[PDB]
């Protein structure tokens, strides 16, 4: 039986550099421990279909690469949302066949307008959904 | 077990008509998800959960519609209206009880129907069973 | 039943009071009657892991909260003149027999949403335990 999921939020005080994996330092919750906090990154134990999404609050421009892959990362797809003069909160998910040993993350782009605080979230999110 | 679920987005979609068509498949399992058409077809029936997020640069609206016994079964909608020419992403998500032959697909308002055609973002269109009948 | 799952709407053109709970008054399927459109909270019955999510069309500011008995989760905003936008939000929570979930507004509370443009909260158990 096993139960995988993981939520995490960004609380980090520090802009995104271009290429730069997103990190979602503070974890809701971390079932079967498969996401790291450090990294921001999700790690695959049990091979199987899983469920990826997140949800940015934004103060400006902002575009983000799912990425995938082992010892050599590769964008799934890329999101982009933009904001003008405004805040904003902007979503993505996907469904992935991920095998023993894959990592799914979000990496950071040239636009970088993220918002990671109190009143104002940002969560990435991911759960098994059926075991391979 | 049963593990129907999908992702697909827009690269080369055919245009055409208010059904919006995802035409390439990242997931696929059971190949619920027809590629050709943008429908989501149910074999198992049961409790499913179905989102969106797609890219605008004006306006739009877009809703999740299925289909029981060929019978068209219009939902909700969900809009951004901006119009500013900057990209925008419209959300929407429901949990839909399927029955065996349902169809589920996106459709769009055909006064705002405006879907980003290009290779700087993506739209997407998911979906997964939650729980059998 | 031993499964739980949830789609709400809200169905009225007036948004709701500030700094208050967002109730959400339809029911597009609720077949264990864990959502309580009466008080507009989710109270579980089945202990385990969930998803919540939801997706609020509004025309001027909005930032939904989502609470969980009685602490606030997550916090997301949206910033809009006049043009409709949707705000979304979601996360996975573990919860215990009795343990309520529901959505809240601050001072920024718009729901008002365009004509075809709704606002929906989803939840549901994935596993079990
Ligand atoms: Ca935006």
């Amino acid at each position: 039986t096993q139960k995988i999921a993981f939520s995490a939020t960004r609380t980090i005080n520090v802009p995104l550099r271009r290429d730069q994996t997103i990190r979602f330092d503070h974890v809701i919750t971390n079932m079967n421990n498969n996401y790291e906090p450090r990294s921001g990154k999700f790690t695959c134990k049990v091979p199987g279909l899983y469920y990826f999404t997140y949800h940015a609050s934004s103060r400006g421009n902002l575009c983000v690469n799912l990425m995938r892959g082992r010892e050599r990362a590769q964008k799934v797809v890329t999101f982009c949302d933009y904001a003008y003069n405004t805040f904003q909160v902007t979503t993505g998910g996907m469904v992935l066949k991920l095998e023993q040993g894959e990592n799914v993350f979000l990496q950071a782009t040239d636009k970088n307008s993220l918002l990671g605080m109190e009143g104002a979230n940002s969560i990435f999110s991911g759960f098994l959904l059926f075991p391979d | 077990q049963p593990r129907p679920a999908f992702s697909a987005i827009r690269r080369n979609p055919p245009m055409g008509g208010n059904v919006v068509i995802f035409d390439t498949v990242i997931t696929n399992q059971e190949e619920p998800y027809q590629n050709h058409s943008g429908r989501f077809v149910c074999t198992v029936p049961g409790y499913y959960y179905f989102t969106f997020q797609v890219l605008s640069q004006w306006e739009i609206c877009l809703s999740i519609v299925s289909s029981s016994r060929g019978q068209v079964r219009r939902s909700l909608g969900f809009c951004d209206t901006t119009n500013k020419g900057l990209f925008q992403v419209v959300s929407g998500g429901m949990v839909l009880q399927l029955q065996q032959g349902d169809q589920v697909w996106v459709e769009k308002d055909p006064k705002k129907g405006h879907i980003y055609q290009g290779s700087e973002a993506d739209s997407v269109f998911s979906g997964f069973l939650i729980f059998p009948s | 039943k031993f499964q739980s799952v949830f789609t709400v709407t809200r169905q009225t053109h007036q948004p709701p009071a500030p700094n208050s709970l967002i109730r959400f008054n339809a029911v597009l399927t609720n077949p264990q009657g864990d959502y309580d459109t009466s008080t507009g909270k989710f109270t579980c019955k089945v202990p385990g892991l969930y998803y919540f999510v939801y997706h609020a069309s509004h025309t001027a500011n909005l930032c939904v909260l989502l609470y969980r008995s009685g602490v606030k989760v997550v916090t997301f905003c949206g910033h809009t003149s006049k043009t409709n936008q949707v705000n979304s939000g979601g996360v996975l929570l573990r919860l215990q027999v009795g343990e309520e979930v529901w959505l809240a507004v601050n001072d920024y509370y718009d729901m008002v949403g365009i004509q075809g443009s709704d606002s929906v909260f989803s939840g549901f158990l994935l596993f079990p335990d």
